[PDB]
């Protein structure tokens, strides 16, 4: 049984932590608590095989930027996240996150994840983003970003609706298995 | 009480530790030194990347990055 080091990165508040909590317990936390660094460990069977999935949670706030990069060495697969309700986090992927990961870990597979998919058609999110001249990120937009950064896969999910979180990490292990 | 920190050592990969604030630094430094196979831990001190002493140990905030340095 092999072990897989999986590191989740993305802008602050995109939902990287809730993602890991939903996959681990199916819970959803009450408040936004910024992450410094946290670890989760899980046994998961993918295509009839079992692996040790060692999930490293990462900080998305700029205060902890360099701290985040100290977790990178020997990462087997990166999960890069952006909020479907935050285009800014969408742009930072190809301009900030993909460059940073590639630099510290070239040739390490990258899985691209659009989180908070349930907010794509919510009135409040639509109005707010409308004032600034933007709309929730489109499925086509995600694919264009995944191609541009050579992500092994593009996935959309919602920890709040428990929709697609399992598949996200099943694909993380596959990318390296 | 507990604090999360990263400890850097040149050439090696940093250690991301949760430090027990009830344990002496000396025990923590010996553990950290073992992590990089370093003997004579008493001749090492943690400093910011300023020294971390027993007097100021509790000033450390979560996410702070420390260096394992050779003492004066
Ligand atoms: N509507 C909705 N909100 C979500 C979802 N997932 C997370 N959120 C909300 O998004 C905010 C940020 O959540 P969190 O998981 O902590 O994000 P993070 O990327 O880990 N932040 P950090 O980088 O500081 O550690 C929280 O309020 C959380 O409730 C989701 O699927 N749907
Ligand atoms: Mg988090």
């Amino acid at each position: 049984m092999q072990s897989i080091k999986c590191v989740v990165v993305g802008d602050g508040a995109v939902g990287k932590t809730c993602l890991l909590i939903c996959y681990t317990t199916n819970a959803f936390p009450k408040e936004y608590i910024p992450t410094v660094f946290d670890n989760y460990s899980a046994q998961s069977a993918v295509d009839g095989r079992t692996v040790n999935l060692n999930l490293w949670d990462t900080a998305g706030q700029e205060e902890y930027d360099r701290l985040r990069t100290l977790s990178y060495p020997q990462t087997n697969v990166f999960v890069i996240c952006f909020s479907i309700a935050s285009p800014p986090s969408y742009e930072n992927v190809r301009h900030k996150w993909h460059p940073e990961v590639c630099h510290h870990c070239p040739d390490v597979p990258i899985l691209l994840v659009g989180t908070k998919k349930d907010l794509r058609a919510q009135p409040d999110t639509l109005r707010r983003l409308k004032e600034q001249g933007q709309a929730p990120i489109t499925p086509q937009q995600g694919q264009a970003l995944a191609k541009q950064i050579h992500a092994v896969r593009y996935l959309e999910c919602s920890a709040l609706q428990q929709d697609g979180v399992k598949e996200v990490f099943a694909e993380a292990v596959r990318a390296v298995l | 009480d507990i604090v999360k920190v990263a400890i850097e050592w040149p050439g090696a990969n940093a250690q991301l530790l949760e430090i027990d604030q009830k344990r002496p630094l000396a025990s923590i430094i010996k553990e950290v030194c073992d992590g990089w196979s370093l003997p004579n831990p008493e001749y090492y001190t943690l400093r910011y990347a300023l020294y971390v002493t027993e007097q100021t140990r509790n000033d450390i905030k979560n996410g702070t990055i420390l260096q394992l340095a050779v003492s004066a």
